[PDB]
RNA sequence: GUCAUCUAAUUAGUGACGCGCAUGAAUGGAUUAACGAGAUUCCCACUGUCCCUACUUGCUAUCUAGCGAAACCACAGCCA
RNA sequence: UUACCGAUACCAAGCCAUAAAAAGAAGAAAAAAUUUUUUUUUAGAAUCUUUUUAUGAGUAGAAAAUCGUGGGGUUUGUGUUGAAGCGAAAUACGUGAGUUUUCGUGGAACAUCUCCCUAGUGCAGAUCUUGGUGGAAGUAGCAACUAUUCAAAU
RNA sequence: AUUUCACUCAUAUUAAAUAAAAUAACUCCAAGUGGGCCAUUUUUGGUAAGCAGAACUGGCGAUGAGGGAUGCUCCUAACGC
RNA sequence: CCUAUUAGCUGGUUAUUUUCGAAAGAUCUCUCAGGAUCGCUGGAGUUGAUUAAUAUAAUUUUACCAGGUAGAGAUAAUGAU
RNA sequence: AUUUUAAAAUUAUUUGAAUUUUUCUUCUUAUAAUUUAAGUUGUUUCUAUACAGUACUUUCUUAACCCACUCGUCUUGAAACACGGACCAAGGAGUCUAGCAAAUGUGCAAGUGUAUAUGAUUCUUUAAACAUUUUACGCAUAAUUAAUGUAAUAUGUCUAUUGUAGAUUUGUGCCCCACUUUGCAUACAAUACCGGUAAGCAA
RNA sequence: UAAAGCUAAAUAUAUGUAGGAGACCGAUAGCAAACAAGUACCGUGAGGGAAAGAUGAAAUAGUACUCAGGAAUGAGCAAU
């Protein structure tokens, strides 16, 4: 069913799953369309694995923002933290991965001292 | 469920955006659909749906057609979105006050000697934003060779389609179809 | 095995998808192999109508550049 | 351009595009030319008209070398030498210019177009169109044959 | 064959696989015969290594 | 290329219908472990790939003189401009002017150390910086096939006479120099990228006009060769729509539904 | 096929008959003692072939210690 | 004769996309404290921005835009304060291929979406190839050659 | 018959009506296809056939949804969330 | 080994969304499991329309055409009876 | 941030008129406010006077109501008593070259491409880049004929064939259209002229 | 100017040897063979023909000692 908090509404959850992926074990459940000729979900059979579509699409005013209500922005060091200094409240800021202990301290207290919220904050430590 | 043709949805034909890369084509093209958006004329509206063409659609035009056109009217601007070339089976030139996208080097020499001058499209929207006394000329766009293999298939009855063939000799597609003396002809 | 030797179905259907083409209908057509003897007398009126029109035309010219 | 290639966008699709019931089979209807005058008749009579048979007789060997002849046309003697020249030939009417046409590698002169008018042309060539002697006698020239 | 194309003309029908050859080396044997006829003249002292024809 | 035969060395055999097994060609023989393997072919261990790779593809390209020198010449005016040479990349906010032109006697220093200080004096001390820390081993299988390291493109120092600037300002990361007769676009433009910081000296800059075409000179100018037209006059779009002529010329603006 | 015989009963066997679909003479015809792991019918003897099955012996099966595969397998396994 | 139930069809409204259209190359608004402070914004990317309406099945087939992989130029980055990979995951984003993060493991490299170049570039099947592993199953079976027993040693 | 001059034949609703009529017309390149089948109505052969062969239109194929308990083709109705 | 011979025949032919969307007729064919060629389809592009018109229409009206199926007939012809 | 304006309605005054004759009668005259205009706003509680729980968000696992036949494939028709598939990993199939065309982008343009090759303080890269003493060759610039061959208005004019539609331009009734003016592309024709063939003449 | 003869260069080199490179492959790939590979093994023979790389910086750190076991091994308060 739709998902509603705020004004973001997510139009489903339960991402899709490709057809027969459950009893097997060779096909990954990442979707994929089926072709087939007779397929059931192809044909949309009903009570059978429904297919993606563009009537799903999140509207557009509030796609890509976080359930914080802002988007976020993936760092690897402070010096691509300088543009966030002006949409500090429209951009979170994302830690990537392969950042050390070194970095993360500095990028943490650096979108502190920016007023820019961390999502990963608490990460390797 | 309703009934419509095409399920309702206006079908257009043709460009819809230039194709071309060329960054000062693409300020041209910005300038001139601002010119036909903002003025009325069908004049600037003409104009910036050509620069959008093909390179086949915006063939070059002769300076003998180009005199040739500009007869009449002496003091107006030939503006032509192709290129301008230079016609060596012209004696003499005119005068001539020419806009146009790109000028062969013998045709802009000979229309400087002339007199006249070339012009390009910023410069013609800075002085004749509307057009007036501005004829909008294009070159031929069915002469090329490629036209003349298409229509109805060389073969059918009365068809001057050119076929495809390695040469043109008596032994190369000129027996059998093509005379009376072997079967039938075209 | 044996063919399904004939049927005209679908082929209305199909005929009506691009729609009945009508003539184009110009306005002049050629007249190749009609009546001769008139359409050259045709050629000829048409070639005495030009020389005299372009006469005109010429004289006008003449007397008013001098 | 491996990635701009079509068969790329159908790498899903079970048949590569080639279709599910006629499928891609190897030369289904012949290898090269083959089927003319018996199944591609229909695609030879419509687009290579005289394609079968022979007219004509037998030129055993060649040699082009003795028939090259370049041609150039009456309209472009004048196009031919160099503006300013075409300007001092103009405006004097007691010197005409002389075009070796050969020099500049054409062979016969054709009588395609018009010269100007009351302006004097000496063409030497090889050969020369009727028309194009009566025009360049009629613009007060002449035509001189060399070889 | 099918629409409307050139009728195909491709001397291909033998073994041909074994007779390309592509010419990886222009511009290293143009600089070897440039070397070669620089060192004949270098070695011929001073005497040209054209002749009139 | 791979190896004219390869995957295809083996005897032939596919007795493969009644077997109960795949129709595929199987190596003959016993008493080894390839023996009743599959053999050539596509989807088979060691049997050959797809299409075999060969020397006769189409590996260079021919590109017409008139637009190589087009593209030279666009790729030096684009390095004349600062705005580009900053987008490509370059540290040159205290250079003073971007097409930036030295005294001669650039082309006689040759000491490294002294090649750095000048072109720190110039103010080009980032893109020195950027150069020299930008040294880093790359990624991925290229640095088993002798191409270890990646560097970044510094200046490119254009000079008309050697007489020691080729062995100075070499060594240093990421600078390579030009003749400027013989100025290359692989150089002008690495990677297609527009705009390149080039220092030119005082001469090598004097030649350019000689060599395209201005005070022509006879075993240097390209002879008879023309500089491209553009196909504007002046590209300032915006200034000439706020030229009071069109304004004029534009009727009132509308509104959306 | 018809007539005899064989039986109680004979689409079988044997002896005859012959306008023989379509027999026949070294494509060999007719007949033949002896011979045959050749085909066929009948009789005597014989017997679990059978009426009509029963009991019994060895080796397995079976349970255990040890050892220990394979074919087959879309998913599986009640019916009207 | 009434009432009712009953669709992915119909109607009203929202949202996605497609198509078409109308139009467009610069200035302060509010709130909370107390005249002065504080908090949000204060926009202008033309394949763009704002708004409007209609429409949305689809095999064979075609196209566009996207998402990934090996390698190459360009740019600018991540790594012993632990890279790639892998297991489980996530108040995560996307419609979706996917992307991005956390924990654990790992112990040496990795990315570049700035733009582009390149290809041996994307698997559920082909009695597909190679390798590994199952249920069958502690099952079938370990049946020719008459036969073993007592005591002792090691 | 052609050409040139004249005069003028509703158009303010448009030389009858109606028309999400320009979503048109044309040109180029090219894919797949070229085994079909069913229903109503008509019809040939056949005793007849879920038979063989045809005509029109609509469908199934290529297509799900509600109903006909069940059902490729029936009725309703065709499909973004 | 030529040889990865040939196969009009069987099997397979690898990411997502969006948009458009078929044919199983026809002509010729040593053709009937195939092909070519029309038709149906996509993409591209131009000319047009963008002016509640004109072009246009699987529609009707008005005017005018052509027909010999259903029906009717056997005393109208032929053939029956 | 120059239409959530204007008006429309309502209220309170105000001007005149009308009429169904008046406590919602109507029409304007002005003013000021409202919303019934000009797509939901307010109040009060709770979350809660917390920093992660028994609440809230989310994943997973289980149920429950309704629904749901193995996919791939050939086929008119497959869940089929049609074939392939025991399972998993890795590999696995429209590519390369030649040649032609169309399409589109780019450069130059009656020219275009510098082929082979040469030179040159280039020689890690560099097997690439750079260059080419003012009728080499390809394609195009002219066609047609088996062919000897012949070969495109025609010197009255440096005008450049003729029509009907037609883009653009010019004026008269800077924002409509009707008249003029010009007449691109293209379409449909007509004319000339070139090559070949007929026919007539033919030194 | 045949029926006699010689002759360098420009040319070619899926061989051998030796160098140098690469937008190549990265152990089911790349040669069949990264290794003791035309080896093991198979066939009377002509011939057929594999699989198989990675401790760690250093084994000049490759597991000492104790307990339990016949031993393999296991465990540790012991150990690199």
């Amino acid at each position: 069913a739709v998902k509603k908090v705020g004004k973001i509404i997510k139009k489903r959850t339960k991402k899709f799953t490709r057809f027969q992926s459950n009893r097997f074990m060779r096909v990954k459940p990442a979707w994929r369309k089926p072709r087939g000729i007779d397929c059931r979900v192809r044909r949309r059979y009903k009570g059978t694995n429904l297919m993606p579509s563009i009537g799903y699409g999140s509207n557009k005013k509030t796609k890509f923002l976080l359930p914080n209500n802002k988007y976020k922005y993936v760092v690897k060091n402070v010096k691509e933290m300088e543009p966030l200094i002006m949409n500090h409240t429209k951009y979170c800021v994302q830690i990537a991965h392969n950042v050390s202990s070194k970095k993360r301290k500095q990028i943490i207290e650096r979108a502190k001292q920016m007023n820019v919220s961390v999502i990963n904050a608490k990460a390797r430590l | 469920g309703i009934a419509l043709k095409n399920v309702g949805r206006i079908k257009k034909h043709g460009r819809k955006h230039l194709v071309s890369k060329n960054p000062y084509l693409r300020l041209l093209v910005k300038l001139y659909n601002f010119l036909a958006r903002r003025t009325n004329a069908n004049f600037n509206k003409i104009i910036a749906k050509r620069l959008i063409m093909p390179k086949r659609y915006r063939p070059p035009l002769s300076l003998s057609k180009l005199q040739y056109h500009m007869a009449n009217h002496p003091n107006d601007i030939a503006v032509v979105v192709g290129s301008i070339t230079d016609d060596k089976r012209l004696f003499s030139l005119k005068q001539l006050k020419v806009c146009a996208l790109r000028f062969t080097e013998t045709a802009r020499k000979r229309i400087e000697d002339a007199g006249g001058e070339c012009l390009t499209f910023d410069q013609l929207a800075l002085k004749y934003p509307t057009g007036k006394k501005c004829v909008l000329l294009r070159g031929p766009t069915k002469a090329r060779t490629a036209e003349k293999h298409f229509g109805k298939a060389p073969g059918k009855p009365k068809s001057k389609a050119r076929p495809y063939v390695r040469s043109k000799g008596r032994k190369f597609e000129k027996a059998r179809g093509r005379r009376k003396s072997r079967a039938y002809k075209k | 095995a044996k063919s399904k030797n004939h049927t005209n179905h679908n082929q209305n259907r199909k005929a009506h998808k691009n729609g009945i083409k009508k003539p184009k209908k110009h306005k002049f057509m050629s007249r190749k192999g009609l009546d001769p003897n008139f359409f050259r007398n045709q050629k000829y009126c048409l070639k005495g109508i030009q020389k005299k029109k372009k006469e005109l035309k010429l004289k006008a010219k003449q007397e008013k550049n001098n | 351009a491996t990635r701009f290639k079509k068969n790329r966008k159908k790498r899903g699709h079970v048949s590569a595009g080639h279709g599910r019931v006629g499928k891609h089979r190897k030369h289904p209807g012949g290898r090269g030319k083959a089927g003319g005058l018996h199944h591609m008749r229909i695609n030879f009579d419509k687009y290579h008209p005289g394609y079968f048979g022979k007219v004509g007789m037998r030129h055993l060997n060649l040699l082009k070398n003795r028939t090259y002849c370049p041609t150039i046309n009456v309209d472009k003697l004048w196009g031919l030498l160099p503006e300013e020249k075409k300007k001092e030939f103009s405006e004097n009417k007691d010197i005409a210019p002389v075009i070796d046409v050969t020099r500049k590698g054409y062979f016969k002169v054709l009588g395609n177009g018009k010269l100007k008018h009351n302006q004097p042309i000496v063409v030497k060539a090889r050969y020369f169109s009727s028309v194009a002697e009566k025009k360049i006698k009629a613009v007060g020239g002449q035509c001189i044959l060399v070889a | 064959v099918a629409h409307n194309n050139v009728l195909p003309n491709v001397h291909l029908h033998k073994w041909w696989q074994r007779h390309v050859r592509v010419n990886f080396s222009k511009n290293i044997k143009k600089k070897k015969r440039r070397l070669l006829r620089e060192k004949r003249r270098k070695a011929n002292g001073g005497t040209p290594i054209e002749k009139l024809h | 290329a791979v190896k004219l035969g390869a995957g295809y060395e083996t005897s032939a055999e596919s007795w493969g219908t009644g077997r109960a097994v795949a129709r595929i060609p199987r190596v003959p023989g016993g008493g080894t472990h390839r023996a009743g393997q599959g053999a050539f072919g596509n989807m088979c261990r060691g049997g050959g790939m797809f299409n075999p790779t060969k020397i006769w593809r189409r590996w260079g390209r021919k590109v017409n003189l008139k637009e190589k020198r087009y593209a030279v010449c666009s790729s030096i005016a684009a390095s004349g401009v600062t705005s580009l040479v900053l987008a490509r990349g370059h540290r040159i906010s205290h250079l003073k002017e971007v097409p930036l032109v030295v005294s001669n006697d650039i082309e006689s220093l040759s000491k490294t150390k002294e090649a750095v200080n000048f072109l720190v004096s110039l103010g080009l001390k980032d893109e020195v910086n950027r150069l020299v820390k930008s040294k880093k081993i790359r990624a991925g299988k290229g640095k088993m096939r002798n191409r270890k390291y990646k560097i970044r493109n510094g200046p490119l120092i254009i000079y008309e006479n050697d007489n020691g600037v080729k062995k100075a300002f070499r060594n240093i990361p990421g600078v390579d120099l030009c003749k400027v007769t013989k100025l290359n676009l692989l150089k002008l433009a690495p990677g297609g990228s527009i705009g390149r910081l080039c220092i030119w000296s005082e001469s090598a800059f004097k030649k350019l006009d000689v060599i395209y075409g201005k005070i022509h000179e006879k075993k240097v100018t390209k002879k008879n060769y023309i500089l491209p037209k553009s196909i504007v006059h002046n590209p300032d779009i915006y200034r000439i729509i706020h030229s009071d002529k069109v304004q004029a010329s534009l009727l009132a603006k509308k509104k959306p539904c």
